[PDB]
């Protein structure tokens, strides 16, 4: 229920070396799938999961293509951007493009994205609308002119409301054995002395999809929103993910901290508390 | 232009009992931009033919990657992982805390 | 990539209204029906482009069915110059889809209206007079088909449409000669190409 | 499938 | 300003380096070359979008590059130039997702040998005074004859000035040796006044046809006068019979 599919490129200028490198990479929610890189010995677009590797030739040949023209292109608007900030030609930057699709349950379109940074910062962006451009400075607002000029808002909207929904169902069809299931997290909870009175609480969450999840601990019945830490979401490396979270609790008190599990493959919400061996 | 600094974990991706085959993870996110330089070590020394995922980055632009490589972690056998980029004054060295 | 079908010739009374039907049944939501037309080898020239509401403009009139499988270029009071080869392209919206690929078209001849036809054959001496002369069969009705002689070495022009503004009048015109001179008008233009009155002096 | 365009900035 | 394609007419011996040129209209990011010959009837030679070449599978596999260094110019180039090269080659622009505009096109005829180039003769020939008599009006018929290659353009000059009114041309000439290949064209055109306006013997008429050839700067080791892009006139005065 309600999945999405992301295109990511960066484009790094490199003044010490022509042209430029150009990366990007396809997200079918929190699963890649294809990879490409201008750095390769013959560039192509990849396979980075089974479910996407039936597709035919004309697939692979038709998306190299558009990388490679997507590249030069970007080449190209690097040089523009230099040219509207007035940078000099020594340093190296970075231009970020983001596209794609939300759709829902049933499979009609919730959300499209079309959105562009320059340096890490944001540069211009389509609006929820799919008509109009938001743009962050007067330098956005001369590729906002040309682009409505160029109509390009509706081109990414033709896309996105079209190719892009249809493509994901695809996607989801073809691969409906992992891009569908929800591994449930594997919970445990775990306790570390850190003197003779205090002791870190640490609540496990290891092995899930998708990558969202939520973690609380929880004092008698009220939450630590200033004890618990927290690290961010990371990859197991196998395309499920880990969290934990973790208090600081006076020694002689612990059972009065519950752990709370939040996830969508979790059939309820689930509740932890340290189980002392 | 916005610099961002890499937030670095090093973890297993199983949970790590010694002597059993296991894979080493550097997981760095949050940076920017892109040129960054990581590296695996047992020991001190250089662990070879490390791999990482392909180059995304997060809804705020920020980079992350994942480098890792097959370990067989022991008692006494130290993990690290080190970091360089260009938002360092020096390359940053975390080691593998087994319990995190 | 070609993804339409068109009459391939077509034709029209001038100052009425010409009807040039077109069928891309096959047509996607995001691609636009573009009408192009193309008068003696120039460049082709836009007309109009729609996407599924009627269009009309300062050229013509473009009607796309409801479910878009087919459309109709208007011409509204076709003139002699509205003569030519007419385009019916599907165009979509992103760079596999933005350019045009011509099909056959449909040719679209333009014919006056001959309030009182007058078919003849003359013949004109010339001004340099080297004993050669030409033939000229005038004033027939648009509705007439001049043929090519199965000779190699006799000539005829195809049919020609000529306006005299100083008068508003419009005259059909074929053009006939050879250098062999046993050749009179009375062959060219005896191809049963005239009709039973053509006026023959001479 | 990646979007079959080439905008430049 | 449309599209704006240089040169406009070539005839140019085979063998060598044929370049076209194309400036787009000003402001647009998309260019595209068609060609146009007899038996294909107009196809997509390169399609470039944003200086970047996105569709070259119509590009002849060897001796045909399209190159875009800047948003304002574009060529085509030929090397060496080959007979089976001769058509029209025509420079499209466009802006976004707007109406593709043609240029007017640049007319290419490669000859397999200078030899067979050749500039028209005209002829003028004047009413006759059946017609006069029959229907109160004349027509004047001009013929071109002989000229190789079809690169020509007919006008009428009454009273030195060009006239468009009353005329007509062959939109395409003839063949003179139709089953022979490199034969010379002909073409017909007629110019219908008043009798009265015939009858006048001070107007002036004047058939005059424009024809494209060799250069003044191309070679030439024939006995004949170099065939040259040249005008070929014939005339006629007015006259009371």
């Amino acid at each position: 229920g309600s999945h999405s599919m992301r295109y990511f490129y960066t484009s790094v200028s490199r003044p010490g070396r022509g042209e430029p490198r150009f990366i990007s990479v396809g997200y079918v929610d929190d699963t890649q799938f294809v990879r490409f890189d201008s750095d390769a010995a013959s560039p192509r677009e990849e396979p980075r999961a089974p479910w996407i590797e039936q597709e035919g030739p004309e697939y692979w040949d038709r998306n190299t293509q558009i990388y490679k023209a997507q590249a030069q292109t970007d080449r190209e608007s690097l040089r523009n951007l230099r040219g509207y900030y007035n940078q000099s030609e020594a340093g190296s930057h970075t231009l970020q493009s983001m596209y794609g699709c939300d759709v829902g349950p049933d499979g009609r379109l919730l959300r499209g994205h079309n959105q562009y940074a320059y340096d890490g910062k944001d540069y211009i962006a389509l609006n929820e609308d799919l008509r109009s451009w938001t743009a962050a400075d007067t330098a956005a607002q001369i590729t906002q002119r040309k682009w409505e000029a160029a109509r390009v808002a509706e081109q990414d909207r033709a896309y996105l409301e079209g190719t892009c929904v249809e493509w994901l169902r695809r996607y989801l069809e073809n691969g409906k054995d992992t891009l569908e299931r929800a591994d449930p997290p594997k919970t445990h909870v775990t306790h570390h002395p850190i003197s003779d009175h205090e002791a870190t609480l640490r609540c496990w969450a290891l092995g899930f999809y998708p990558a969202e999840i939520t973690l609380t601990w929880q004092r008698d019945g009220e939450d630590q929103t200033q004890d618990t830490e927290l690290v961010e979401t990371r990859p197991a490396g196998d395309r499920t993910f880990q969290k934990w979270a973790a208090v600081v609790v006076p020694s002689g008190e612990e059972q009065r901290y519950t752990c709370h599990v939040q996830h969508e493959g979790l059939p309820k919400p689930l509740t932890l508390r340290w189980e002392p061996s | 232009m916005i610099q961002r600094t890499p937030k670095i974990q090093v973890y297993s991706r199983h949970p790590a009992e010694n002597g059993k085959s296991n894979f080493l993870n550097c997981y760095v996110s949050g940076f920017h931009p892109s040129d960054i330089e990581v590296d695996l070590l047992k020991n001190g020394e250089r662990i070879e033919k490390v791999e990482h995922s392909d180059l995304s980055f997060s809804k705020d632009w920020s980079f992350y990657l994942l480098y890792y490589t097959e370990f067989t972690p022991t008692e006494k056998d130290e993990y690290a992982c080190r970091v360089n980029h260009v938002t360092l004054s020096q390359p940053k060295i975390v080691k593998w805390d087994r319990d995190m | 990539d070609a993804k339409t079908t068109q009459p391939p010739s077509m034709d029209c009374a001038e100052g009425r209204a010409a009807n040039l039907p077109c069928n891309h049944s096959t047509i996607s939501g995001n691609e636009y029906v573009y009408w192009y037309r193309q008068i003696h080898s120039q460049g082709p020239q836009y007309i109009i482009h729609g996407l599924k509401n009627n269009e009309t403009n300062e050229m013509a009139s473009l009607i796309i069915t409801e479910d878009r499988k087919s459309s109709t270029l208007i011409l509204p009071h076709a003139t002699l110059r509205d003569t030519a080869v007419y385009y019916c392209i599907v165009r979509g919206l992103n760079n596999a889809g933005n350019m045009l690929t011509f099909g056959g078209g449909t040719r679209l001849m333009v014919k006056p209206d001959i309030q009182n036809p007058d078919p003849a054959v003359y013949q004109l001496r010339d001004s340099k007079s080297s004993d050669k002369s030409v033939c000229l069969f005038t004033d027939f009705d648009s509705q007439t088909n001049v043929s090519q002689s199965k000779d190699s070495d006799v000539y005829i022009t195809d049919k020609c449409v000529l306006d005299m503004r100083s008068m508003d009048f419009k005259s059909n015109s074929a053009v006939a000669w050879s250098n062999k001179s046993d050749f009179a008008c009375a062959n060219a233009f005896n191809n049963s190409i005239i009709p039973e009155d053509t006026f023959f002096p001479s | 499938t990646p979007q079959d365009l080439n905008t430049m900035l | 300003a449309g599209v704006i394609q240089s040169p406009r007419h070539e005839v140019t011996e085979m063998g060598q380096e044929v370049t076209l040129r194309c400036k787009p209209i000003s402001g647009h990011n998309s260019l595209f070359w068609y060609r146009q010959t007899m038996m294909r009837g107009l196809e997509l030679l390169i399609y470039f979008n944003n200086n970047v070449p996105i569709d070259d599978s119509g590009m002849p596999e060897d001796r045909f590059s399209a190159k875009m260094p800047n948003a304002s110019f574009s060529t085509l180039k030929i090397q060496p130039s080959e007979p089976r090269d001769s058509a029209v080659y025509f420079c499209a622009s466009s802006l976004g997702i707007d109406a593709i505009y043609f240029g007017e096109g640049s007319w290419l005829t490669v000859v397999e040998d200078l030899k067979n180039v050749f500039p028209p003769e005209v002829a003028v020939f004047e009413p006759s005074e059946a017609e006069i008599s029959h229907t109160q009006k004349a027509t004047l018929v001009c013929l071109a004859t002989g000229f190789y290659p079809d690169h020509v353009e007919l006008s009428w000059w009454v009273n030195g000035k060009e006239v468009h009114s009353g005329v007509c041309t062959d939109p395409q000439p003839l063949k003179e040796q139709p089953a022979l290949n490199d034969s010379r064209y002909a073409l017909s055109s007629r110019l219908r006044v008043s009798a009265t306006f015939w009858q006048n013997p001070r107007n002036h008429f004047r058939c005059q046809v424009q024809f494209y050839g060799l250069s003044e700067n191309d070679e030439w080791t024939q006995d004949r006068a170099k065939p040259v892009t040249q005008i070929v006139s014939a005339e006629a005065w007015g006259r009371a019979d």
